[PDB]
RNA sequence: ACCAUAGUAGGCCUAAAAGCAGCCAUCAAUUGAGAAAGCGUUAAAGCUCAACAAAUUCACCAACAUAAUCCCAAAAACUAAU
């Protein structure tokens, strides 16, 4: 959390993160979604539009970021860790944007 | 830097680092707290 | 004793079989039984 | 900048409940109005460890207050 | 733009320090405040304290919210007296009984705090109890015929040899 | 053993996590109630920094160590292992656990000194200038204290100083 | 090493399993949602609509509630029970109010739960909410 | 999620009025007109007096010998009652005001001429023996922390030790010395005579059993 | 890593003393947070610690420059040694 409102989020449109609770292999992503649903990054910028779908047939847990450089970083995570999952997230978001 | 016997922390930002063979009080907040085991 | 496995609608093809035996109880009676159930279900609720 | 009584006022109602400008101060509404609990609460001394049994939240209330109390009495000394 | 906080009276919101400059540095106008506020409690009685919320917009907008008063008034204004105690549980100031304690936890019930965390009268009295502890005002269970003029008088003649011995030490201090 | 795969196409990133097969323990370890690896392979006081069949076992693909915690080792076997990975990287074992950098494989050096069973750093140490008199001789540390326990076939100590 | 030194189970581990028991054997709705930290002033605002509707919300420690989980019946929600928790609990169960008052936060997701010994999803909550 | 343990409460001990420690004088009241020899005796060796607690429960444990002179008192006096809470803590001393005269030439320096003149007094200390000893409604770890300090400015080696940490200690040097392995000790060979050692050793050696040497005193030495 | 809200700016002194020049109390709201163990402000603010919630490899002290004609045997960690 302190190292994404560390980064200045200001340049971020939307996040979804779609995955199914009752799976095995959604924990990463749920962590990932805490990190990044954060107070310190929901202060950082109020325009973005952070979204949790919660499916239970989908057995695929994945995050989409849309953001107003036209880009689209998707990452499906099922054996990622959630800080490979941020370090990228903010690797990515550092260098476009 | 300053050369000392015995390295301590003067703040919580300070890191030790064993560098050419020696350890090293590397601070960069406060960068008076630089120190060197001599 | 457990609880069920809470299926979604994604893919909802299988229903729990009380309600198919209810619907085979109410069918297999005879309108005498069936006036004498609704009226007691009129009379209760 | 308001004002309070010295006679037996204060004994016959309370002064702060009042608040708007007219003086519609509430009587003192005697046990058939007031819940019987109310005059059952712990007015003197603090509970204490060896009276709380331990087997209800607040004796490890206050077994964590006094375990913060311990690591800022150990950590007084703040070598960093 | 921020949260601001501020102790102001009923109907004594002067546009001075130390709110005027606030509100200025904000950028809102400060005598459009003190209209509103005269306006909002003009049915409250001037001169007692009152905590109170302005939140600031861009295009400097203002908006007031204002909360019960202090549990340090309600309490000074329960027992009669007009300032707490210095040595806190050593000496006592006044008397206030848990009739009254019940009545300021009714009223102050309607505040923010204890609106948003929705608990039963005994929290807020439990509350009102610890705040008579600090401001060292004991807290009887049912003692209020003469013996509360009893001890004003004692109160009385005790702060007397109070002021008495600060101006000694004060004297002692300015002569040494 | 996981890996991560990225993979761009039209200003769009897609990272991926791929999992491949991994080698397993083998299936009859001589000590099987050990809690250790090491310890129950029966491997205590047997390596050295020469036997890089078991050095390299776990070590990641650029030389670096494996954390304790996922090798499974007791913490002196820990150290005696990384301190053996240290003096064997230097030694010149292992060669094909280093980074790969075509940009600066090209601007040969001048030929690496061959050494072994080295304790310090090279670029760490300062040369002897007094190397003293016999009363007060200034010893040059050679291999590691960690090491000292190894079953000694001779019976002669080794010499970790000279 | 030598057999296991059996901790004594204490006071607080036990009054929390008590209070677990208690809250799974009187109240009939027991939903499992994701806690995501927030301001504390969105906290108490959730718990003021919420107390308008007499549905609480509950926090346990995992290290306590898990081995409760899996020795009661409710073993099919371990996987619910990773991460932070949060156990809304509520009698006279009605998801229709929850979800209307939870759709205004979009990034808090309704993990699952139970509704009179029924495990439905958040497509269940969908349903019942629709019913 | 972690457990909470009962913190130690403190009701039984009373803090005595002055917990401060007391000023001591660089030099007695009645000065000692007779000059004495200078008798080492009194830092060589195991300490017998003052080596067990009387009323507090830390103190200051001197591995070592020496003299403690008016320099050393004031430090740990000042350092002490500045860095103590007299409120919740008191301290004593364990060791006398310095009362053994030492003798300076002076008045020429060549040798011979008689004896030299007073010019301080010491307290002598022996390895084993408590220095400062305090007590209260305190924890070990904050004393430690403000004694370790004390211990180092004194001459001697010394540690701030408990009662807990006293004991620990004591019965890890029994352990020691009934578990080690090797047959040949010290004690037995100076006993015994084996080697004919005692030509090298001294007759205060088959006390000492090798674990003091002058003023020196080695806790691992079995 | 992990977030740190409440009666409340606790009561006195003070131009101001809001957890923090100081003295006395040290209660209480929340499932969980000391009238506050360190930075910071004239005073506020703000940054941390302990507290809950999440996981939890191991973690108490121990390291310390130099001289004068030119450094000073060379070298060696494993073939069996009471
Ligand atoms: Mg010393
Ligand atoms: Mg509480
Ligand atoms: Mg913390
Ligand atoms: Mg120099
Ligand atoms: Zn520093
Ligand atoms: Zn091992």
């Amino acid at each position: 959390a302190a190292a994404l409102a560390r980064l200045g989020l200001r340049a971020v449109k939307q996040v979804r993160v779609q995955f199914c609770p009752f799976e095995k292999n959604v924990e990463s992503t749920r962590t990932f979604l805490q990190a990044v649903s954060s107070e310190k990054v929901r202060c950082t910028n109020l325009n973005c539009s952070v979204i949790a779908d919660v499916r239970h047939d989908g057995s695929e847990p994945c995050v989409d970021v849309l953001f107003g450089d036209g880009h689209r970083l998707i990452m499906r995570g099922a054996h990622l860790t959630a800080q490979e999952m941020l370090t990228a997230f903010a690797s990515h978001i550092q260098a476009r944007g | 830097f300053k050369t000392k016997g015995v390295l301590k922390k003067r703040c919580r930002d300070c890191y030790l680092v064993k560098r050419r063979g020696r350890w090293f009080i590397y601070c960069k907040t406060n960068p008076k707290h630089k120190q060197r085991q001599m | 004793e457990a609880l069920a496995g809470a299926p979604l609608d994604n893919a909802p093809k299988e229903y729990p079989p009380k309600i198919q035996q209810l619907v085979q109880d109410i069918a297999s009676l005879t309108l005498l039984e069936i006036s004498d159930l609704n009226e007691l279900l009129k009379k209760t609720l | 900048p308001e004002v309070c009584t010295d006679p037996f006022r204060l004994t016959t109602h309370a002064m702060g409940v009042n608040i708007y400008k007219e003086g519609q101060d509430v009587v003192l509404k005697p046990d058939s109005e007031y819940p019987e609990w109310l005059f059952e609460m712990n007015v003197g001394p603090p509970k204490k460890l060896e009276e709380l049994d331990p087997e209800t939240r607040e004796y490890w209330r206050l077994l964590r207050k006094h375990n913060i109390w311990r690591h800022n009495r150990l950590s007084k000394n703040r070598k960093f | 733009s921020g949260m601001i906080r501020a102790i102001v009276r009923a109907g004594q919101a002067r546009p001075g320090p130390p709110l005027g400059p606030i509100l200025g540095q904000r950028g809102v106008s400060i005598n459009q405040f003190c209209k509103e506020f005269n306006e909002k409690t003009k049915d409250i009685k001037e001169g007692i304290p009152l905590p109170t919320k302005i939140f600031v917009k861009p295009d400097r907008t203002f908006e007031i919210k204002i909360g019960q008063p202090t549990v340090s008034y309600f309490l000074k204004a329960a027992a009669g007296i007009e300032k707490g105690a210095r040595h806190t549980g050593k000496e006592v100031a006044g008397l206030v009984t848990l009739k009254h304690v019940y009545e300021i936890a009714r009223v102050k019930a309607q505040d923010d705090a204890f609106a948003l965390q929705d608990v039963p009268l005994s929290s807020v009295v439990r509350s009102i109890i610890g705040s008579a502890r600090s401001l060292g005002i004991r807290v009887v269970k049912d003692l209020s015929s003469e013996e509360l003029a009893a001890f004003q008088k004692e109160r009385a003649l005790f702060l007397a040899a109070q002021r008495e011995a600060d101006l000694a030490a004060q004297a002692e201090a300015a002569k040494k | 053993f996981r890996e991560v795969v990225e993979i761009l196409d039209g200003k769009t990133t897609i990272i991926e996590g791929r999992i491949t097969e991994t080698p397993q323990e083998s299936p009859n370890p001589p000590n099987p109630t050990g809690q250790c690896p090491i310890c129950r392979w029966n491997l205590k006081h047997k390596y050295n920094y020469e036997d890089v069949l078991l050095l390299s076992q776990f070590i990641r693909p650029h030389g670096g160590m494996l954390p304790r915690r996922i090798t499974g080792l007791c913490q002196e076997e820990h150290l005696k292992i990384e301190e053996c990975v240290k003096m064997a990287h230097r030694a010149g074992l292992l060669p094909n656990h280093r980074p790969k950098l075509p940009e600066g494989f090209v601007p040969k050096s001048k030929p690496r000194l061959n050494r072994y069973l080295t304790r310090w750093s090279p670029r760490s140490v300062k040369p002897i200038y007094n190397k003293g008199h016999r009363w007060n001789k200034v010893r040059m540390p050679v291999g590691s204290p960690l090491l000292k326990d190894n079953v000694s076939y001779s019976g002669r100590p080794l010499l970790l100083y000279h | 090493p030598p057999p296991t030194p059996p901790q004594e189970e204490t006071g607080l581990v036990r009054l929390l399993r008590r209070e677990i028991a208690a809250v799974f054997r009187d109240n009939r709705m027991i939903a499992v949602c994701q806690h995501v930290a927030l301001s504390a002033e969105d906290k108490l605002l959730l718990r003021h609509q919420l107390r308008k509707h007499k549905i609480l919300m509950k926090i346990f420690p995992n290290q306590v509630l898990k081995p409760f989980l899996e020795e009661s019946k409710y073993q099919n929600l371990l996987p619910l029970f990773v991460g932070h928790n949060l156990l809304l609990v509520s009698e006279e169960p009605k998801v229709k109010e929850m979800v209307r008052i939870l759709k205004g936060i979009p990034f808090l997701p309704l993990l699952g739960g139970c509704i009179d010994d029924t495990i439905l999803s958040r497509q269940g909550f969908i349903n019942y909410s629709k019913l | 999620f972690k457990t909470l343990l009962p913190v130690p409460t403190f009701e039984d001990v009373a803090i005595p009025e002055k917990p401060k420690l007391r000023f001591v004088e660089r030099v007695p009241l009645v000065p000692k007109v007779r000059r004495e020899r200078k008798n080492l005796s009194d830092i060589r060796g195991p300490s017998t007096e003052a080596t067990e607690f009387t009323e507090g429960r830390f103190a200051i444990l001197a591995l070592g010998g020496g003299y403690l002179h008016w320099g050393h008192f004031e430090m740990m006096r000042l350092t002490i009652n500045r860095s103590m809470d007299p409120k919740n803590m008191f301290a004593l001393w364990r060791v006398p005001a310095p009362f053994k005269p030492i003798t300076r030439k002076g008045m020429g320096q060549r040798m011979g001429g008689g004896k030299g003149a007073i010019d301080h007094y010491v307290t002598p200390v022996k390895a084993g023996r408590l220095i400062v000893e305090m007590g209260g409604r305190c924890e070990f770890k904050e004393v430690q922390g403000f004694l370790d300090l004390v211990a180092h400015k004194l001459p001697f080696p010394a540690k701030a030790v408990s009662r807990e940490t006293l004991e620990k200690m004591r019965k890890d040097q029994e352990e020691r010395e009934r578990n080690n392995q090797n047959p040949w000790t010290f004690e037995r060979i100076a006993t015994a005579n084996m080697l004919g050692i005692r030509k090298v050793l001294s007759p205060y050696d088959l006390t000492h059993k090798g674990r003091y040497w002058g003023k020196f005193y080695t806790p691992e030495r079995v």
